[PDB]
């Protein structure tokens, strides 16, 4: 599907326009084909979105981790009750509870990944900057020692 | 670091719960005990991983402040390294000029 | 900062003599 | 412009990023004209982290930059290079 239509008219090497002869402007705005950002825990799973986050130099104080642990424990208890029901009552009972537990687990995993990615990236960048600084300092010290040895060998003769 | 670990732990916990629900209905007692141990260990590991995970840039301010501090430290280190590299290049240029003058004799 | 792409470039490094040789071959090809 | 044209350009870039369309686009002869080179130079301005993020295929910019050469385009027109790139992408996916 060649979408670049009217390329010979717009993009012309004979006489270009002011500044938008061949300009292929991208969809930075007025285009909901991304969509806007991504999905969330409010449209798909219509329920109380448990979320939390602390600022710098301060831990969450059992806000996001405690809520996630409580949600996981509730999902596990619901799964155990559904297993007991499906084992005592007929089979097609625990399907909805299992699906809800799996969806909650997937949402929690995605949230944990999104929370751990930026901190890990920042830590890696800081470690790389520190390693670069240390390598530069070591190279400078080695060059200074080499120049000192060179001056010593020169003044020797 | 522990993001994919916690994700796989939650997935394995859900899979073990489904397998226990499917196989629930002393072979039966032993299978139930094994499924119980597996599900409990998976839930405990997931909880401990979510608690001991990186408690930081889940929102948008702590990560930004840490990145800004790291960028400032990197800029200072880069300025120091540039000064050191300029000194070393000056020394190397002086040595090369001395070598050229010695060879010109 | 944010130079991990070059910092993790482990085959994916001092002054290579082959690069200098190729540059000299491109330079000593003709005294233009 | 401005929304439909941008979405069409992004879709065309994502399509040309694949090795299958390399033989189809070369048969059209659009790369022979300066219009395709000008469109590539215009779309290269979207290398910042504002428009390239919309491109699902992250290897589109590299393939587009490589296709600028005539020898690279003739090599990608063949089936061997296309199959090799497909195998590499499958092993990397």
């Amino acid at each position: 599907p060649p979408p670049p239509m009217q390329y010979i008219k717009e993009y012309t090497d004979e006489n270009i326009q002011e500044g938008l002869a061949p300009k292929p402007p991208p969809p930075i705005k007025d285009s909901y084909m991304m969509f806007g950002n991504q999905f969330q825990c409010d449209d798909l799973i219509i329920r109380p979105l448990e979320s939390q986050g602390i600022e710098r130099l301060h831990p969450m104080q059992f806000d996001h981790k405690k809520e996630l642990r409580k949600l996981n424990m509730s999902i596990l208890i619901n799964f155990l009750d559904l297993l007991d029901i499906l084992i005592r009552s007929p089979g097609s009972i625990k399907r909805e509870e299992k699906l809800e537990d799996l969806k909650l687990l997937f949402v929690h995993v995605h949230h944990l990944i999104n929370e751990y990615r930026p901190h890990q990236a920042r830590e890696t960048l800081r470690v790389m900057m520190e390693v670069q600084k240390r390598q530069r300092l070591e190279t400078a010290e080695r060059f200074q020692k080499h120049l000192e040895r060179v001056i010593e060998m020169i003044q020797n003769c | 670091d522990r993001l994919t670990q916690l994700q796989d732990a939650v997935n394995s916990l859900a899979d073990q719960f489904c397998n226990a629900i499917g196989v629930l209905q002393n072979p039966t007692e032993e299978y139930a005990q094994l499924f119980a141990a597996l599900i409990a260990r998976t839930a405990k590991d997931i909880d401990v991983l979510i608690d001991s995970l990186p408690s930081e840039e889940s929102t948008a301010a702590l990560q930004a402040a840490s990145l800004y501090k790291l960028e400032e430290e990197n800029h200072e280190a880069a300025t120091c390294l540039e000064d050191v590299v300029y000194r070393g290049d000056m020394l190397l240029e002086k040595i090369q000029s001395a070598l050229a003058d010695i060879a010109q004799s | 900062c944010e130079k991990q792409v070059q910092e993790v470039g482990l085959d994916g490094q001092p002054l290579s003599m082959s690069q200098n040789l190729a540059r000299l071959a491109q330079r000593i090809d003709f005294s233009q | 412009g401005n929304r439909l044209r941008f979405q069409l350009e992004l879709e065309f870039v994502q399509c040309l990023a694949n090795p299958n369309y390399l033989n189809f686009l070369a048969q059209r002869g659009y790369f022979k004209d300066k219009a395709f080179v000008n469109y590539l130079k215009y779309l290269l301005y979207w290398k910042e982290p504002e428009y390239a993020k919309y491109l699902k295929y992250p290897q589109c910019l590299h393939m587009l930059e490589l296709l600028q050469y005539e020898h690279f385009r003739k090599e990608l027109v063949n089936a061997q290079c296309a199959k090799f790139i497909d195998e590499q992408q499958i092993l990397h996916w």
